[PDB]
């Protein structure tokens, strides 16, 4: 009966693997808007 | 700064010419001047360009 209270009121190891994957997938998309030393980030502009 | 002398009794090449120079630039403004373009009734619900 106390497990149920302590949880109903701790899953950080499961939350961290979700967070890490999302933080990496966002960094991947946010790189589609860097120049890396070009005139723009859009191929329809070059 | 020397003035011009423009009389009609002067040979061509020594006559006044009006000059208009147009210059464009395109970097990242998402909505600016476009020509007489159209496409009445936007095609919805279809993969479009």
């Amino acid at each position: 009966g106390k497990i149920q209270d302590s949880l109903s009121s701790a899953l950080g190891k499961l939350q961290n693997v979700v967070n890490q994957n999302a933080q990496a997938l966002n960094t991947l998309v946010k790189q589609l808007s860097s120049n890396f030393g070009a005139i723009s980030s859009v191929l329809n502009d070059i | 700064l020397q003035s011009y002398g423009f009389q009609p009794t002067n040979g061509v090449g020594y006559q006044p010419y009006r000059v208009v120079v147009l210059s464009f630039e395109l970097l990242h403004a998402p909505a600016t001047v476009c020509g007489p373009k159209k496409s009445t009734n936007l095609v919805k619900n279809k993969c479009v360009n």
